[PDB]
RNA sequence: GGUUCGCUCCCGGCGCUUCACAGGCGCUGGAAAAUCUUAACCGCCGGAAGUCACUUCCGCUGGCUUUGAUUUUCCAGCGUCUGUCGAGCGGAAGGAGGGACCUU
């Protein structure tokens, strides 16, 4: 504070002596003993700043209470340069661990705090008494009997009796009560107590005169008349109350805790019926004792209260009493305003009618009250008086200060003067006169006194102990004075200078309370007495004495480490345990004692117990104390008592319940139960949930082995035996233009080429390909054709065939290639077919015996194409020929030919004055010479695609090519003819792209079967089963009633179950990455919708014991994308992923084209080269003819030209790392992204969702191991799956479910469904805040299951109605339509607010402001002006009002009409339009930048500012809401509105 | 019996 | 059929930044309530003991003061988990089109 901190004589003195020993100081309140205690902190603060384990020291402060030790930590923190440490219960040191305690010991130099809470730090080791330098204890007149105080004292005892920290007591008062007779002794206890020697005044010149301006008050006496006679209103309500005790008693409420006598000898009433007993018992006082008007201020207050407990009563049946309770006060406020009203009918001067009806009904001790408040105070200046008023009773407090409001009020002469004021200790009463909440406050009622704000204050002996208040100059006793220490106290309070002191009593009462207050003075003088009296000793060395002193409590017992547990505390330890363990919301956990009898003690026991007490415990199954435990013979049965619960704690701490410092255990975990078995196969992958996975995002990628389907592995034909030839149809769906003339003339061709394999292939649905000239539909046959290969040279044909193919055709080949045979992956061939005999076609031995290689395009001079024959006219129709003059020698087909036409051909538009013969000489001389045949022979020839890649949709569009295209004729002798049909080779460049689908299609249908058989799905369309043609994701962005969801529906009834489409699993297989003209991204979202519901369900019905937030916890790990992934590696689908794009001549490899099998036998047999093998390396090699064709095994250059590769990555620092970029064909490796691999997971549940219902796809959920099995039943059906309980229902019965729902019908009516369980109705509208929510639960947990199957069935209705939006668009209209603010809409629209079953304040004003907004914009939703709250419990009330509506009728089909009923204009509006959020909106605003800000709350309006440009100009608005999102979406609003301008 | 008997109101504050 | 543009646009995925929706959790403050419990003092009524309602002891019960603990609820701020998804930016690849053309 200030160095103007200096004390007076008497201070110094006293902390010089108080320094050479322990002591008491003794000084009337006001003369600062705070200050002299300050003064001896810091004259003991040598060693504070020290730390603890090398020898520094700190210093206590205790307090009687908390208010007061608070006040203690402000005085000693403002008058001193330490820093404080304020320990007190409700701060939270319960669960403080030694270092919790250590950093604020060594932080804090001095402690203050409630005696308790240092006991337990002392006693649980956290300190030593060798570690404390100095002890204060103020109002240590308390220290009697079992006080904390002398607990900590006894502390003093069982410690080292040596090197012990020194001690001071800090009290104006020493007896307490009305111990007023021999106090000599009970001085010297209180000195034994606390080791030291009181000190006091001992010089009468300057201690006495120094005191002197703590002036002792002037002692006045004020009698009143007694009263004899009672009123007739006061028979009237007595009788009254006295039937409602009557009802009350023949009342049956809910079973009630056991409660009894306090030596447990008798019975006693359940503490709620106490309750209103003792409320109305104080009431009939505060009538007898202060009047008829006192009587009509208690009946307010009775008023206040009784309401407030009904609006926290717990049940009906105590709700039906605290109303019973509210009328019966109701009768009796109106009794006595009628008998008010009786008197006030004699005049109309308003004021002197209520001073005198105030005169008039008052008992005659209050009316000496207020005429001596009148004649004391006298229009005095308010800023002079400061007075207390001291009344026993808490409610006579309330009931004095009402009366003396409304008397102010009715006096001129007191009107200003007085501003009156009450207060209430601990036992804490409602400070209200009219209702809940009458207005906020931020002061209490003595700093109010402190301020100036008050002058005179009302209070109990609350105020007569340490609490600071200024000097008062008047004090007034109402109630006579019970203790010694009540009257010095309050004397002692009317410190000022002239300062009165008033108490009141009756006439009849004068001679006895005179001999009170006289007994009370020599008491008060003997104490000088016998301080002036006393010879001088050191510290009261009397050591004998104080053992003998402590020596009859219970010896207490130190376990290991230094630990203790006094006698004294273990009820209370015992009690503490007892809360921990787990019960019923009924079932009582606190001990029950039973004093033994007679017969018992001596049988128990022996015959020593015929007089003492004994006490047994019995304790309830759920704790471990289940053998009974007798207390020792006592001679009272608190001390048996308190020898039972010491005994039994020992006993605890046996077991090791209690911990080493004797506190309860706690709890460890909860969601581990399910951790330990849904989530098993995370740990064979590296993982688990317990480590952090996302560190530094790890490995999003994996990678994966690509293995061909059953079909194409071992199908490789082998001589003899039986083989089968599938024919590829192409069918061309564009028009025969002129563009498009020779694709459709020659894809129609009969000569169509068809696949070799020995397996036999599975029909195949049609497919799309995209060419230049438009789609295709390429069918295979699903009839083969049955060959043997008699001989080795056919299949030494088909395979050379097969190889020249890809080598020269496709241009597919790689210098590094081999051909092989042994490879059995893709290990399958491909022929051309030609008529046979008739339908009978046959293979084209003819073309594969010529063209075993393609023939070199090669030149011929004008000497040699003299010496060579003329070119056959007839020879080149359909024909491959390339012009082996021109730089590019890409092949081309004719499409016509010309014999008409002649070299010397009729010139062009661009041919002008040449004929073509001199247009080849003008342009490339160098080679044509001359043209030997330049009669009589042409040609009309098309150029062919190098496009192999025809997936893309787009590339097909005729616009731009339906501009006119120039004719390419060319004179036939100067360009090669190859004899291999045009119309076969314009098939054979699609082949890589159908073969490409075909492979993945295998692995569809492979799937199809597989989740078939699992399912047992063999029925008719699964074995004739007929595919529909593969259809465009059109999606893909390439180019009264109510209608039953198809889904349930075939849910439901079997006859509307589809097959599950072939094409469908192609789709679900194929990732976005493949550039494909479909992929999974649609089936993904139909998929996560039914796993979240399917996930919800499950954990709430296999574990209704859990709340929200722990179903919540598991199920964020069971549909991550990480279990996803894991779940389906377990599947072994990973490795049939279609995500590579399909780029044939860089990355793909032939069927019948594999690597050298070295490369592919060290890749697979060593770890080192697991996946770590050069890709330049491999990719760098070159093997010649022979070598790629029949050796397999490479040359030993390029084998150790890899295989250094291989070394220098993987037998190096670079193991674990892939190098397989480009070279992935060789062993087939791929790397997948997580996301995609959970999303295959997700559309492969999704497309058997939509196929077979969602039991099915339950059922897909089992095999993937993700709803694991248990042991009575594997898994039950989805539908009537068992889910309920104490959790998601009200356990109440039949007869109050009408008490809580007043108007059931019209909420019943409203959301047009019927309920015939009222409990799941119950529990949807108890909102937490309800005072049953700690009982029957609330609809938190229902609003769980309830937004799960919300959102499943939008999810599913928008996904089945609008087939053409893409994920993106439909989860935009899925989340503007369950957002929370459109569900708070729709509950307001249909009125279900009004039944909610709530109690709070802030809820329930946010509530109606919403809903008169919601009318005022006439149910429109704004999809706002000055910044209006959505109430978020509307949409959570909604959300499991939909999942009571489910679990009533277990139907999903009766739950959707619902649903639709509901939200019909909703949805129509929405899927008109979606309404994009508005901070969404403005962020992507392509000319606006929201740029946002996250400022302060600045009070209740937490304020947001946003920062975007308009018209080029930056504008700046402001956000204002209740949260930051809010304040957030107002902004963003605001910013909208200013942009429309 | 219909009220309280009004006491007399000139009274002294009684010294102890 | 092909080349080319510093050309226009588009799809998907990777890397960085960031937002929205749904289900949550943790930490820190503010507010409210329920239950249990500790200690001390005084009084009413009853019983007992020394001198036997004088003093004391025991019990009932009421009043005041009071300690510690558990649980529930609401609000605000800061982090964070899961699912759906958009926006901005480096960059790669693919496609469409509009120019420059290139064959015959
Ligand atoms: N020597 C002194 N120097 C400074 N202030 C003093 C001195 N003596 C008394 N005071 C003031 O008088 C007040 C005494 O009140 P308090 O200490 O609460 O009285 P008590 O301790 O007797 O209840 C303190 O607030 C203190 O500031
Ligand atoms: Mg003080
Ligand atoms: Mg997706
Ligand atoms: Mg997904
Ligand atoms: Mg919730
Ligand atoms: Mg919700």
């Amino acid at each position: 504070e200030d160095v103007e901190i200096k004390p007076r004589g008497y201070q110094l003195r006293l902390v010089d002596h108080l320094t050479k020993s322990n002591g008491i100081v003794y000084l009337p309140t006001g003369s600062g003993k705070t200050f002299v205690a300050i003064l001896v902190l810091k004259r003991f603060s040598q060693d504070f700043d020290k730390p603890i384990e090398s020898g520094g020291k700190r210093a206590l402060f205790m307090c009687n209470t908390v208010e007061l030790a608070r006040q203690q930590a402000m005085a000693v923190r403002r008058c001193t340069n330490f820093k404080v440490g304020f320990y007190v219960g409700e701060q939270g040191v319960d669960d403080w661990t030694r270092g919790m305690w250590s950093d604020e010991i060594k932080k804090n130099q001095v402690l203050v705090g409630t005696a308790q809470v240092f006991l337990d730090m002392v006693t649980q080791t956290y300190v030593a008494l060798s570690s404390l330098s100095v002890v204060i204890i103020d109002e240590c007149h308390h220290g009697t009997g079992h006080h904390p105080f002398r607990e900590f004292m006894r502390l003093f005892t069982i410690a080292n009796q040596t090197k012990l920290p020194r001690v001071v007591g800090l009290t104006g008062v020493l007896i307490k009560g009305n111990e007023i007779t021999n106090v000599a002794t009970k001085l010297k206890e209180l000195e034994i107590t606390y080791r030291g020697n009181i000190i006091t005044v001992s010089d009468t010149k300057e201690m006495e005169n120094v005191m002197l301006y703590a002036t002792k008050p002037t002692e006045v006496m004020v009698s009143f008349p007694h009263q004899e006679q009672v009123l007739t209103v006061t028979r009237l309500i007595s009788a009254e109350i006295e039937k409602f005790y009557v009802s009350l008693d023949l009342m049956n409420i809910g079973v009630q805790p056991i409660r009894r006598s306090k030596s447990l000898q008798c019975l006693r009433d359940p503490s709620k019926k106490s309750f209103v007993k003792q409320l109305f018992n104080d009431f009939l006082y505060q009538m007898k004792e202060y009047g008829i008007y006192a009587a009509s201020i208690a009946i307010i207050s009775l008023i206040v209260e009784f309401d407030i407990k009904r609006r926290q009563a717990e049940t009906l049946s105590v709700k039906l009493m605290h109303r019973t309770a509210l009328t019966l006060c109701e009768k009796i406020r109106h009794l006595l305003v009628q008998k008010l009203q009786d008197m006030t009918y004699d005049d109309d001067d308003d004021n002197v009618n209520t001073e005198e009806v105030i005169m008039n009904f008052s008992t005659p001790k209050v009316q000496r009250f207020l005429m001596s408040l009148k004649v004391s105070f006298a229009d005095k200046d308010p800023k002079d008086i400061c007075c207390l008023v001291f009344v026993e009773r808490r409610y006579t407090c309330k009931c004095i200060y009402g009366l003396l409001l409304n008397y102010i009020q009715s006096t001129p002469e007191l009107r200003n003067v007085l501003t009156p004021q009450f207060m209430v200790g601990r036992n804490n009463i409602s400070p209200d006169f009219e209702s809940v909440l009458e207005r906020k406050w931020q002061k209490s009622a003595i700093q109010q006194f402190r301020d100036g704000n008050a002058n005179l204050m009302i209070c109990s002996s609350v105020l007569e102990e340490g609490i600071d208040v200024q000097a008062c100059n008047h004090v007034f006793i109402l109630d006579p004075v019970k203790t010694f220490n009540m009257y010095v106290q309050s004397k002692g309070r009317a410190r000022t200078t002239e300062a009165k002191f008033v108490l009141f009593t009756a006439d009849k009462e004068r001679e006895k309370t005179i001999q009170q207050i006289y007994q009370y003075r020599k008491a008060h003088n003997d104490i000088a007495e016998y301080l002036k009296d006393r010879v001088l000793e050191k510290t009261e060395p009397e050591l004998y004495e104080i053992k003998g002193h402590f020596q009859d409590d219970i010896d207490p017992f130190t376990n290991e480490n230094g630990a203790v547990l006094l006698p004294n505390n273990a009820l209370a330890i015992l009690h503490r345990y007892c809360q921990t363990i787990p019960t019923d919301a009924f079932g009582f956990v606190i001990p029950w004692f039973h004093v033994l009898q007679e017969d018992e003690r001596d049988r128990i026991f022996g015959v020593s117990a015929k007089g003492k007490h004994v006490i047994s415990i019995n304790m309830p199954v759920n704790c471990m104390l289940r053998d009974t435990i007798y207390s020792d013979p006592m001679d009272n049965v608190k001390t048996a008592k308190i020898s039972a619960a010491f005994k039994a704690c020992k006993v605890l701490y046996s077991l090791g319940e209690l911990n080493e410092r004797f506190v309860p255990k706690t709890l460890k975990e909860r969601v581990a139960s399910i951790a330990d078995v849904h989530f098993e196969h995370w740990n064979k992958y590296g993982d688990s949930v317990t480590a952090t996975v996302n560190k530094a995002d790890k490995s999003k990628d994996r990678t994966y082995k690509t293995e061909c389907p059953l079909e194409f592995y071992d199908a490789l034909p082998r001589v003899g035996e039986i083989c089968y030839a599938y024919e590829i149809f192409l069918e061309p769906q564009f028009e025969s233009c002129e563009y498009t003339e020779h694709m459709y003339l020659n894809l129609q061709t009969p000569r169509n080429y068809a696949i070799l394999l020995r397996n036999k292939l599975p029909r195949l649905a049609e497919m799309p390909l995209f060419s230049n000239q438009g789609k295709l539909h390429v069918r295979v046959a699903n009839a083969p054709l049955e060959v043997i290969i008699q001989n080795s040279e056919q299949l030494e044909l088909l395979h050379q065939f097969h190889g020249m193919v890809f080598r020269d055709i496709l241009k597919i080949w790689h210098p590094f290639f081999v051909l092989d045979r042994r490879s059995k992956e893709n290990s399958y061939l491909v022929v051309p077919l030609i008529l046979g005999a008739g339908e009978q076609k046959c293979f084209d031995w003819e073309l594969m015996t010529n063209f075993r290689r393609l023939p070199q395009s090669h030149g011929s001079n004008v000497q040699q194409r003299e010496q060579q024959p003329a070119p056959r006219p007839e020879d080149f129709e359909g024909k491959i020929v390339t012009q082996w003059y021109a730089n590019y020698d890409k092949p081309m087909l004719v499409t016509k030919v010309h014999r008409e036409l002649t070299p010397l051909s009729y010139m062009e538009k661009n041919q002008q004055d040449k004929t073509y013969y001199e247009f080849t000489m003008s342009k490339y001389g160098n080679r044509i010479g001359d043209v030997v045949h330049k009669d009589k022979f042409m040609i009309e020839v098309r150029d062919l695609t190098e496009q192999l890649t025809f997936y893309v949709h787009n590339r097909g569009k005729f616009n731009a090519k339906s501009k006119a295209k120039m004719k390419v004729i060319l004179i036939p002798e100067l360009c090669f003819n190859f004899n291999f049909p045009g119309d076969l080779w314009l098939k054979l460049i699609f082949l890589p792209s159908i073969l490409n689908r075909m492979y993945f299609l295998l692995h569809a249908e492979a799937l199809r079967k597989r989740f078939n058989t699992y399912l047992n799905l063999h029925l008719l369309p699964f074995n004739g089963t007929d595919y529909m043609p593969r259809p465009l994701e059109i999606d893909y962005s390439l180019k009264g009633k109510v209608k039953p969801l198809l889904i349930l529906q075939k849910t439901v009834s079997k006859e509307h179950i589809t097959p599950a489409e072939q094409g469908e699993f192609l789709a679900a297989i194929t990732a976005s990455s493949a550039a494909d003209v479909f992929d999974m991204e649609r089936l993904e979202i139909l998929g996560n919708s039914f796993l979240k519901l399917s996930a919800t369900l499950y954990l709430a019905s296999k574990y209704s014991d859990w709340n929200e937030g722990t179903l919540t916890e598991v199920k964020s790990k069971l549909v991550s994308n990480r279990n996803l992934l894991f779940c389906l590696i377990d599947a072994d689908i990973p490795k049939t992923l279609n995500t590579i794009q399909f780029t044939p001549r860089y990355t793909w490899l032939p069927p019948g084209i594999s690597l050298p099998h070295n490369v592919l036998a060290l890749w697979r047999e060593n770890p080192e080269f697991a996946k770590i093998i050069g890709p330049h390396n491999l990719r760098d090699l070159a093997l010649g003819d022979e070598e790629s064709l029949v050796k397999g095994n490479c040359s030993d250059i390029n084998y150790n030209r890899f295989v250094e590769g291989c070394r220098a990555n993987g037998q190096s620092f670079y193991a674990g790392a892939d190098f397989s970029s480009e070279v992935n064909f060789c062993v087939g490796l791929v790397t997948i992204p997580n996301k995609v691999i959970a999303d295959t997971l997700e559309a492969l549940l999704g497309v058997i969702v939509k196929n077979y219902g969602l039991q099915h796809a339950f059922k897909m959920l089992e095999y993937f191991k993700i709803c694991r099995a248990d042991i009575d039943k594997p898994l039950t059906q989805l539908l009537n799956l068992e889910l309920g309980g104490k959790k998601m229902r009200a356990n109440v019965n039949t007869t109050e479910i009408d008490g809580f729902l007043i108007n059931h019908y019209y909420l019943e009516k409203n959301l047009g469904y019927t309920f015939k369980d009222r409990r799941y109705l119950l529990q949807a509208l108890t909102h937490p805040s309800y005072p049953t929510n700690r009982i029957t639960g609330s609809y938190q947990e229902l609003e769980f299951i309830g937004n799960a199957i919300l959102d499943f069935l939008i999810s599913a209705y928008i996904f089945e109605n609008n087939t053409k939006m893409n994920p993106g668009a439909l989860t935009d209209l899925r989340s503007a339509l369950v957002n929370n603010t459109t569900l708070a809409c729709i509950c307001v629209r249909h009125r279900l607010h009004f039944f909610i079953l709530a109690e709070n304040a802030k809820l329930s004003e946010i509530i109606s402001k919403f809903v008169n907004f919601q009318e005022s914009q006439g149910h429109r939703v704004t999809n706002m002006s000055t910044n209006v709250d959505v109430p978020k419990a509307l949409g959570d009330v909604l959300e499991a009002l939909i999942a009571a509506v489910y679990l009533d009728c277990r139907d999903l089909q009766r739950t959707w009409e619902v649903i639709f009923n509901l939200f019909e204009p909703e949805l129509q509006e929405f899927t008109r339009k979606v309404p994009i959020n508005h901070i969404r909106q403005l962020v992507e605003h392509k000319h606006a930048k929201p740029v946002f800000s996250s400022p302060i709350v600045e009070g209740e309006t937490v304020m947001v500012s946003c920062q975007f440009t308009c018209m080029e100009k930056t504008i700046k608005v402001y956000g204002f809401g209740s949260n930051k999102d809010q304040a957030k979406l107002s902004a963003a609003k605001h910013a909208l509105q200013q942009l429309s301008k | 019996i219909d009220r309280y008997e009004q006491v007399s109101k000139d009274f002294e504050f009684i010294k102890i």
